[PDB]
């Protein structure tokens, strides 16, 4: 009978902008109904849940959230998307006057607002002796994304956001791998649609 | 509510019975176990409200439990299978949905403790046109060649763990992905300052602590028993 649903399994938002994760329940009578959120690493930490008091329900960290019978909903919203915002939202509901039942999750990727891009690839070296080495796609914005390799002798990774907090400054990047004696940096990327102007040292 | 489980991290062979135990301090007579897995949240096992009463949950088939006191509820797996690796967690309840959960149980379940391996872990150092082209430089670490899929990896800077700068991969790779046993591998990166990478008193060193082997498991095999260890590795600054 009663069950909860989430929009989207992996979802995105600008850095700065409304972020807005969706809710809807299928219960006739108003449920319960909790959000949790589950930072990288951790448990379960409750921010805000419905208790049949307030329609409008705040709760930590500028969150929010609004009972809306009418559309059978519970959409958890805050105003200003943060990277420290990342991380897998849960909707929950009561169920049975017996237990809380969990939607499937939706993670939160904050897209940094990268005003300076500088797309380049570099090679890096081994610390200890070698001809090992990976390659490492850095520093461009949104509008890139990267794709899995084509030969399955190179490894590419999914691009992966930094915060450097000393100098206030993030960084998108992906590494890529190999153990042939013909992959360069040159081609580890071929299968991305990557910047026209991307840097590519000597 | 001190909700406390254990183990933390458990890795087992398939066919095994395995226990999950939980514990209350505040004697609520509703207790639950849960498994999280990717993409379908977390799904009710079993749960239970007082010694006399056990209810089965969405996914009870392959488990069993006991609620062997107000303070204690346990989960077995009754004979272990690759499906149920999993994040399990157990929670209370007071009277009004306050919920209360324990931190978790990493569980991984093998066919063959023979394919148990640590990973190799080696450091590539940044890149010196990354340093001419942006004053920053990137550090990358990479775990290769282990299983199962059960690491954590930090980084180290002179001694003390940073969380800033770093970017490490949500998930591993499959190095053989068309195999059921496949090793897997990782990376991760922390960028600093050029200024801060060419000092060459400054001690950069990325740890993989990996799940294993216990003291416990027989090894038959001439390599290195793949016990629960850490396995790191480092690069000093470089003015050159």
């Amino acid at each position: 009978a009663q069950s909860v649903t989430q929009l989207g399994s992996h979802v995105s938002v600008s850095e700065g902008a409304l972020v807005l994760l969706r809710c809807n329940y299928s219960s006739s009578v108003p449920p319960y109904l909790f959000w949790y959120v589950q930072y990288p690493n951790q448990g379960l930490q409750l921010l805000l849940k419905y208790t049949s008091a307030a329609t409008l329900v705040k709760g930590i960290n500028g969150f929010e959230a609004e009972f809306k019978k009418s559309e059978t909903s519970f959409h958890l919203t805050k105003p200003s998307a943060h990277m420290s915002d990342a991380a897998e939202y849960f909707c929950a509901v009561s169920e049975q006057d017996d237990k809380i039942i969990f939607g499937k999750g939706t993670r939160l990727h904050i897209l940094p607002n990268i005003q300076n891009p500088d797309p380049a690839v570099y090679q890096l070296r081994d610390s200890k002796s070698s001809d090992k080495s990976v390659c490492l796609f850095t520093d461009f914005d949104s509008q890139t994304n990267v794709s899995q390799s084509k030969d399955s002798d190179v490894y590419i990774t999914d691009k992966c956001v930094l915060d450097m907090r000393s100098m206030d400054f993030k960084s998108n990047s992906a590494v890529a791998w190999s153990n042939k004696s013909d992959f360069a940096c040159a081609n580890a990327f071929n299968n991305s649609i990557i910047p026209e102007d991307t840097f590519f040292p000597s | 509510a001190d909700v406390t489980q254990t183990p933390r991290n458990r890795i087992t062979k398939t066919g095994k019975r395995i226990m999950l135990e939980c514990s209350q301090t505040k004697g609520h007579d509703r207790m639950y176990w849960y498994r999280q897995d990717p993409g379908l949240g977390l799904r009710l096992i079993y749960y239970s409200f007082d010694v006399k009463d056990i209810n089965k949950g969405e996914i009870s088939d392959g488990y069993s439990v006991s609620r062997q006191a107000q303070a204690k509820f346990s989960l077995s797996l009754e004979s272990a299978i690759p499906n149920q690796t999993a994040l399990y967690f157990c929670a209370t309840s007071d009277e009004s949905y306050g919920y209360t959960f324990g931190s978790g149980t990493r569980l991984t379940v093998v066919e063959d403790l023979n394919k148990v391996s640590p990973p190799e872990v080696a450091v590539f150092e940044p890149s010196e046109a990354e340093i001419s082209h942006t004053q920053k430089a990137t550090l990358v670490c990479l775990a290769t060649g282990f299983y199962p899929d059960h690491v954590e990896l930090s980084w180290w800077v002179n001694g003390k763990e940073v969380h800033s700068g770093v970017c490490t991969d949500p998930q591993p790779l499959k190095e053989q992905p068309a195999l059921n046993d496949s090793r897997y591998s990782l990376s991760s990166r922390l960028r600093v300052s050029a200024t801060f990478w060419q000092n060459p008193r400054n001690h950069f060193r990325c740890q993989v602590q990996f799940y294993g082997l216990s003291e416990n498991d027989e090894w038959t095999q001439d390599r290195a028993k793949p016990v629960t260890q850490i396995v790191s590795a480092e690069a000093w600054g470089r003015a050159d």
